[PDB]
């Protein structure tokens, strides 16, 4: 019911498989032969994904799974001048 | 006067020639009603803006009975638009007289119309829950054998 | 309750969202840890097992979905728990 991610730095971190389990590109990738024994545990690496960005991106998962569905004015998302143009890469790779 | 009868009767022509005459439209009668109140209940969106024109202001009658709350309890929606537009007002009015549309189109005969009143008080519930942290108390009258259950709704669910 | 949490040991994080002892259960469930090891650092002090959530003072102020609260523990050093940090996260250009 946790899922782990691996950057390519090496951090790892443990998520709720629910908040995980938004994005369709990390959905597709434990749907297959990969992720498919029972034995094994239940994680995902990324050979190119930094740390910081990755870590945003987790956060911007809770965020989103938390004010869904929600009548009131969202919070704003605080983003890094220089993250951004990464930002967006992974985001565009993730599909979320 | 022949001012606030004509504007019951809705005549455009005479009421606007009555008003060329410069006569004071802030007159009064034994019930207290102002000529807005007649052309509300006439429903006349053009003899209403006309007398806005001229600086006629709301007055609220002894009983309550505001113009634009008595337009909204006859199922006057222009009149309602017009109000809402030229007369500023606070939330807890414009809420209070969407809710007395929206309900006066449930239970009234002319209109009858139950998506019309749905959709109205949606609307003005999602304006009360608008804001966030900051929401609009809804006090509820208990239960009254005569309706059943008799519940109100404050939450959208 | 509504409290938001980072766990960091070195290249290692949890994240999460009322005792101390809850907090080192849950990381037990997640890590198999020894609940009695674990010692938190909040601010490179001490919080004692069974302090609640409201001595902390970061209930909504600090914990924030746009940020959590950090939480900069260390998990054991041979008989206890001491002088153990995450690395910092790469620095971008």
């Amino acid at each position: 019911m946790y899922v782990k991610l691996i950057s390519s730095d090496g951090h790892e971190f443990i998520v709720k498989r629910e908040h995980a389990l938004t994005s369709g590109t990390i959905k597709a990738m434990l749907s297959g032969p990969g992720q498919f024994a029972e034995n094994e545990t239940n994680e995902v690496n990324f050979r190119e994904i930094p740390s910081h960005v990755l870590s945003k991106v987790c956060m911007y998962f809770t965020y989103k799974v938390r004010y869904t569905n929600s009548s009131t004015e969202i919070p704003e998302f605080p983003i890094a001048p220089e993250i951004a143009l990464e930002l967006l890469m992974a985001a565009n790779f993730l599909d979320c | 006067t022949c001012l606030m009868i004509a504007a019951y009767k809705g005549h455009t022509d005479v009421v606007r020639y009555l008003l060329e005459q410069r006569a004071d439209p802030n007159a009064k009668a034994h019930c207290g009603a102002t000529a807005l109140h007649f052309a509300a209940e006439a429903g006349h969106i053009d003899i209403v803006k006309e007398l806005i024109k001229w600086r006629a202001a709301i007055v609220v009658n002894g009983h309550g009975m505001t113009p634009l709350k008595v337009a909204a309890e006859s199922c006057k929606a222009d009149v309602v638009e017009l109000l809402l537009s030229h007369a500023d007002c606070d939330r807890r009015s414009r809420i209070e007289a969407l809710e007395l549309l929206g309900a006066s189109f449930a239970n009234d005969r002319e209109n009858y119309d139950i998506i019309k009143t749905y959709h109205y008080l949606y609307l003005a519930m999602l304006e009360r829950f608008q804001d966030g942290d900051n929401i609009l108390e809804k006090e509820v009258l208990p239960p009254i054998h005569a309706y059943g259950n008799r519940t109100e709704c404050r939450n959208p669910q | 309750m509504d409290v938001f949490l980072m766990i960091r040991r070195h290249k290692t994080t949890i994240f999460t969202d009322s005792t101390v002892f809850e907090l080192k259960r849950i990381v037990e469930g997640i890590l198999k840890r020894p609940p009695d090891e674990q010692r938190l650092y909040k601010d490179d002090q001490l919080l004692d097992d069974g302090k609640t959530l409201g001595e902390c003072g970061f209930t909504s102020q600090t914990a924030r979905p746009q940020a959590p609260a950090t939480v900069g523990l260390a998990f054991r050093a041979d008989d206890t728990f001491e002088a153990l940090c995450i690395e910092p996260f790469s620095s971008p250009p």
